[PDB]
RNA sequence: CAGAAGAAUCAUCGAAUCUUUGAACGCACUGCGCCUUUGGGUUCUACCAAAGGCAUGCCUGUUUGAGUGUCAUU
RNA sequence: GCAGAUCUUGGUGGAAGUAGCAUUCAAAUGAGAACUUUGAAGACUGAAGUGGGGAAAGGUUCCAUGUGAACAGCAGUUGGACAUGGGUUAGUCGAUCCUAAGAGAUAGGGAAGCUCCGUAUGAAAGGCACGAUUUUUCGUGCCUAUCGAAAGGGAAUCCGGUUAAUAUUCCGGAACCAGAAGGUGGAAUCAACACGGCAACGUAAAUGAAGUUGGAGACGUCGGCGGGAGCCCUGGGAAGAGUUCUCUUUUCUUUUUAACAAACCACACCCUGAAAUCGGUUUAUCCGGAGCUAGGGUAUGGUGUUUGGAAGAGUUCAGCGAUGCUGAAUCCGGUGCGCUCUCGACGGCCCUUGAAAAUCCAACGGAAGUUGUUUUCACAUCUGGUCGUACUCCUCCAAGGUGCCUCUAGUUGAUAGAACAAUGUAGAUAAGGGAAGUCGGCAAAAUGGGAAUUCCCACUGUCCCUAUCUACUAUCUA
RNA sequence: AGCUAAAUAUUGGCGAGAGACCGAUAGCGAACAAGUAGAGUGAUCGAAAGAUGAAAAGAACUUUGAAAAGAGAGUUAAAUA
């Protein structure tokens, strides 16, 4: 059967996304589904982080703290490799500065 | 009348600036009855109509008889 | 709607002041569906043992309104 | 539609795009009027409405705009 | 249309109700006119 | 016509009332705010309602200021 | 003081009753029925509808009842007409909020002036914390408009039933979101703000000031592959209606599970590892000492499994008696370059390397802190205004079979009737000849062909020479 | 550098009194629903339209017709109002 849109927002667009379902009354119906969520992305590299559910921005508030962050430094903001790269670079830079200061003082 | 005897809802012609809160206060303070729901619309003639659903503790027919428009 | 498998839990939810009514459903597979109506969720318990259903039935507090097959 | 109802004069002469009434010049503070438009002036001048307050003033003048109550 | 301002509902109602038969008793009180 | 019985679709007129607008003035033009006071409820840190306020330029005074502006202070 | 001004205004003539403007039968209703209503028959659109919806736009035009004044190139018992009443119900759908290109007030500056330029501009362009109170006169520190999108961004609703006319709005049932306080229980601490795993990371919780960042929002286009859903195809099972001298396990029709809530169910990364005799692998050779194949893990779950919701609903059959009551069934498959919609994983082309903001989250940072402190953990409690919503129609939904036919659905209206001469238009056939027609193969039939506008061949009502048929027109009637 | 009554002007405003004026195609566009109906996206444009009788006494009643109406009848000085 030909089905019409539930709303009156003519000229269906990106927002107008529907799904066809069969009701217990044996009727085919348009069900408007909101856009899928987006998983957070790493700040340094940009790959989506691991262990964070892919949900909507407004929805993220409902989650608990542990479900939005990872138990590590910069957890929920930087990937594990990015954290590793950040840590080793900082230490090598500090050592490069400590030897440079040692060379200048002698 | 069908709504009154079926769904325990009274239908009123209300003021244009009245909102759901004020209609509830006005109905509560004029007939000593507690509404559980108010749904309103604006008729094409520029008048507002309110469907006031009463509690099961009260009978809309009794209130309608008391008002006198029954 | 929540499906509860723990009978004791169904008792505790029933003893909770939130529970208002309970329904007993007799299915063709000889299961009794105890559907307890709460504020937010309708808690159902499917019991396969017939005598368990009856011994469940009067262990429900008398103040709660139990109802026959819907 | 190129014109809608004007909030000031109530005539369907409010140009949507220019956001200006072709009749009274709304929303300019002054009313649009022209001396070549003699018939246009007489269509909207004083007396074409109620003049509710001016009738009060004209009626109050004879007694000197007195206030108070009779004895 | 449908998404119409409330003033329009009053504006439309008054314009339409002007087109209304003048009562019989109205005539009986001497004189009453159209337009 | 019905109905009513200091009447009146009366006159005069010094008391008032005077919706939304409009120079039109909290901001916008179905709406959206802020401030003060008060009140309601069958529920009182919540919700609701009510009343009174909040435009611009300029003047007089008031208060609070700013200035490496002009000075004084043994 | 009118005969005239292609006079003015009004009235009225001849022209002139002139030019003209796919249904059939019975019945019901009615004063009246070519046009209304019902049933039968015959037809028309044929999913690209004469279908079903919305935007803009109209504004009551929706529905019911009445009437048949004016409308009706006819009429009506009739219209979207007239009269009388009724009809649009939302925390979740839109608007409301955000920003876009731009507009625009303010600061300033022009201009005799209505006004113009100007939008962080040489504007004093607005905040936050600290403190036994500071000569009871405030010190110190820190950071520094508005309008414009009912198609962009954005918290949250589903099913069944219900009206003469309104439904994601109402009724029944079932959920969800946002904010608000306390309370209950659980969790962490005089080892000050939890533990575990090599790791990716996990969990019922597990404080985080100033200050500093990060992410979501948020982003081009094309192609192929994979997944799921609906639809289409089809095997049986059941139900009813067929057809049936016979044949026909046969013909046709139907066979439902919503939001939401539960447990489980596969691409990136980690660990062991050190590889070419090159391995793994796409439909499309891509990656690999920047660590392959292989083994074990982690997360992302597109989905699927089992339920709950939920049969009590809906549908279809049988009955029995206000519309009730009682039975049953509503099943098991198979699938395909199928169509519609969506998701994942790639591969190109880009060059044009691919909006903004509101809003929400996280990180770094370490201020503060027996009675307490914290808790983004679980549960209960409450609330959700304002406006749009009726109806009509640039855009949505779009079956099957082989340009046709049909199902679903929607019409049978467009003033009618009778006759069929001449006329005109259109479409055909025609003996013999075959372009002799005309300035001419214009149009037809041939299939048009061959060779250099011409020639040859073929063809035909162009012509000799017209004749016949059909529908329409034309004619008359109301 | 500055102010100043009166005599003067006055198609508007609040009133008043007149006329060798016009008499419903006239006189204002408008004697009456007149800047009304209506037209145009808009600025604008813009009409036609006065008279029953003294009194509504506005025609009861009967009949024909589905009705609109007709015919008898009635009111009136008069329905040649
Ligand atoms: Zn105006």
């Amino acid at each position: 059967q030909r089905v019409t849109y539930r709303r009156r927002l003519a000229y269906n667009t990106r927002s107008n996304r529907t799904r066809i379902i069969k009701t217990p009354g044996n009727n085919i119906r348009y069900l408007h589904i909101k856009k899928l969520g987006t998983i957070p992305r790493c700040g340094d590299t940009g790959v989506p982080l691991q262990g964070i559910p892919a949900l909507r921005p407004r929805e993220f508030a409902r989650l608990s703290h542990n479900k939005k962050t990872v138990q590590r430094a910069y957890g929920g903001c930087l990937s594990a490799n990015a954290v590793k790269d950040r840590i080793v670079r900082a230490f090598l830079i500090e050592e490069q500065k400590i030897v440079k200061q040692k060379l200048k003082q002698l | 009348m069908k709504k009154i005897e079926d769904d325990n809802t009274l239908v009123f012609h209300v003021h244009l600036k009245a909102n759901k809160f004020t209609i509830k206060e006005a109905v509560r303070k004029l007939y000593s009855v507690e509404p559980v729901k108010i749904n309103t619309l604006i008729r094409p003639n520029g008048t507002k109509k309110a469907f006031v659903k009463l509690s099961a503790d009260a009978d809309a027919l009794d209130v309608a008889n008391r008002i006198g428009f029954l | 709607p929540r499906q509860i498998s723990d009978i004791k839990q169904f008792l505790e939810i029933a003893r909770r002041k939130d529970a208002t009514s309970a329904r007993i459903k007799k299915n063709t597979n000889k299961d009794v569906k105890f559907k307890l109506r709460c504020s937010k969720y309708l808690y159902t318990l499917v019991v396969a043992d017939a005598k368990k259903a009856e011994k469940l039935r009067q262990s429900l507090p008398p103040d709660l309104t139990v109802t026959e097959v819907g | 539609k190129s014109h809608t109802i004007c909030r000031r004069c109530g005539k369907r002469s409010f140009h949507i795009q220019k956001s200006t009434c072709a009749c009274c010049g709304y929303p300019a503070a002054k009313t649009r009027s022209y001396n070549w438009g003699a018939k246009a002036k007489r269509r909207r001048t004083t007396g074409t409405g109620r003049m509710s307050y001016l009738k009060k003033v004209h009626r109050s003048f004879k007694n000197g705009f007195r206030s108070g109550k009779p004895a | 249309p449908s998404h119409k301002s409330f003033r329009t509902k009053q504006k439309l109602a008054k314009a339409a109700r002007q087109n209304r038969p003048i009562p019989q008793w109205i005539r009986l009180r001497t004189g009453n006119t159209v337009h």
